[PDB]
RNA sequence: CAGCUUUACAGAUCAAUGGCGGAGGGAGGUCAACAUCAAGAACUGUGGGCGCCUAUAGAACUUAUAACGAACAUGGUUCUUGCCUUUUACCAGAACCAUCCGGGUGUUGUCUCCAUAGAAACAGGUAAAGCUGUAUUUUUU
């Protein structure tokens, strides 16, 4: 068994290709690699990229995204 | 403890209906319930908001999404109230 | 066998301070002392039979109970030829 | 007036409690309802005549039924 | 504190209904008190997979349906 | 400590309305009378559907090592015995039955000793009694 806290600790140490979907949001996705972790689901992401959905690679950098509006993570 | 949530968990086993925030109704045997209404069903018909019925074996739901739950007429009788 | 009115006797002796019990789930059988197949075997008619006489008494008495033995005087023994090899030669 | 501090005053009366309106029904003298310590006193006093056998087992093969 | 009893659904594929009519197929890996589903990623709704191992947030869950019996 | 609800206050307008009203004692008594207490574990009423079935209210007392009594007599009839031999009187067992000494409640009434008010709330305040109260994923940030 793996709780989300432990799977994100794998994503923390690895820093492998993450793709993030967003809460109350279908129009945009993110593509980066997990760098931080809070006690809440707040995670800072370096090498992040704004990726509009397959209904292109748009510009985005390193971001502290407020993690209460997360949907997906996959490193 | 929540006296409506009390009723829900007491209603386990009966053929109960369930509509969510999405408006998609359900109907079948209940299995599990908790403080946060983490509902499970068996033999559940799953009518989409348009009316498209899809019969399925089971389902699990999160309490935040739940709107209202149709309980039978048996829980009217006893024994939660007095 | 020896157990009969054991609870009661114990209670009596103990002045009702000895709530005793008996039971049989182990199925722990054991040899009755004394050896089956003896002629004289025992002493008493009324009194409880001795330790070394016991098995024989139990057998003959039980045969009587079960109606196998003929009258009062009888014996449990082999129904085979050769005079039982002249009684073990 | 120390061990027998409560009953001593009334233990020797025609009707043990003529008044004592709390402890008995009244003067009809039908019912009673003592407090604890006086009951204790009564018990202690009754040591010679009291039943004095708590182990209900004791009457084994000596009950009315047994008889 | 009340742990949602997903040990009946542990190591089984599940059709997770999530925000905006989106679906997630995938075998279950674990969970927490917030219902955040740790699962092996599968094809997302014709159909196409994003990621290998995923962690879905509880707030975004609409439902989760027993694909496997 | 805050909210609500209840009571004793002071005066209130006293509408609003309630409710305690076409408001009416208590404690006892070697005091009565009445009912009634061994029965499918057992009682009674109420409706309804045809003496009964079916839902509804109720039910003091006495009990499950079974009994109103944590107690204990007596009398009768038979049947059996004993002492005997003739009966009473008796022995002590049985089965039946009765009598008696008492008991319980419930209801009436009387007898006694104490009593002895025909109106208080609302707006609050004072004080006291009954509950609740002290955002970062499923309730409300
Ligand atoms: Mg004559």
């Amino acid at each position: 068994m793996v709780p989300p806290i432990n799977c994100i600790f794998n994503f923390l140490q690895q820093q492998t290709p993450v793709t993030i979907w967003l809460f109350e949001q279908i129009g945009i996705r993110i593509k980066g690699k997990i760098v931080g972790f809070d006690e809440f689901m707040n995670v800072v992401i370096d090498e992040a990229v704004e990726i509009p959905v397959n209904s292109k690679g748009t510009p985005l950098g390193k971001i502290l995204l407020k993690g209460d509006n997360i949907t997906l993570i996959t490193s | 403890n929540g006296i409506p949530v009390k009723l829900l968990n007491e209603a386990q086993g009966h053929i109960v209906s369930l509509e969510l925030t999405t408006g998609a109704t359900y109907r079948g045997k209940l299995v599990e319930s908790e403080d946060s209404m983490n509902v499970q069903l068996r033999d559940v018909i799953a009518t989409e908001p348009q009316g498209a019925v899809t019969h399925m074996d089971q389902i699990f739901v999160r309490g935040s999404q739940i709107k209202f739950i149709v309980v039978p007429d048996l829980l009217k009788n006893a024994p939660l109230f007095k | 066998i020896e157990s009969a009115g054991f609870e009661t006797d114990l209670r009596l002796s103990t002045n009702g301070l000895g709530m005793c019990q008996l039971y049989f789930w182990h199925k722990i059988w054991r040899k009755v002392p004394g050896d089956v197949l003896d002629k004289d075997a025992f002493i008493p008619k009324l009194k409880p039979a001795p330790i070394n006489s016991l098995s024989r008494d139990f057998v003959m008495k039980t045969r009587r109970r079960k109606g196998i033995s003929t009258g009062g005087f009888m014996s449990n023994d082999g129904p085979t030829l050769e005079k039982y090899i002249s009684a073990e030669l | 007036s120390q061990d027998d501090e409560y009953v001593k005053d009334w233990l020797y009366d025609s009707r043990p409690l003529e008044e004592d309106s709390k402890k008995v029904n009244g003067t009809s003298y039908k019912k009673w309802s003592f407090d604890l310590p006086e009951m204790s006193n009564l018990y202690r006093l009754s040591t010679p005549l009291r039943d004095e056998v708590t182990d209900k087992n004791y009457y084994y093969l000596f009950d009315k039924k047994s008889f | 504190v009340s742990t949602p009893e997903l040990k009946k659904y542990m190591d089984k594929k599940i059709l997770l209904n999530i925000n905006g009519s989106r679906k997630v197929a995938g075998i279950l890996r674990g969970y927490d008190i917030f219902l955040n589903v740790v699962l092996d990623d599968a094809m997302e709704i014709n159909n196409h997979q994003l990621g290998l191992q995923t962690v879905i947030r509880g707030n975004s869950i609409i439902s989760l349906e027993a694909l496997d019996a």
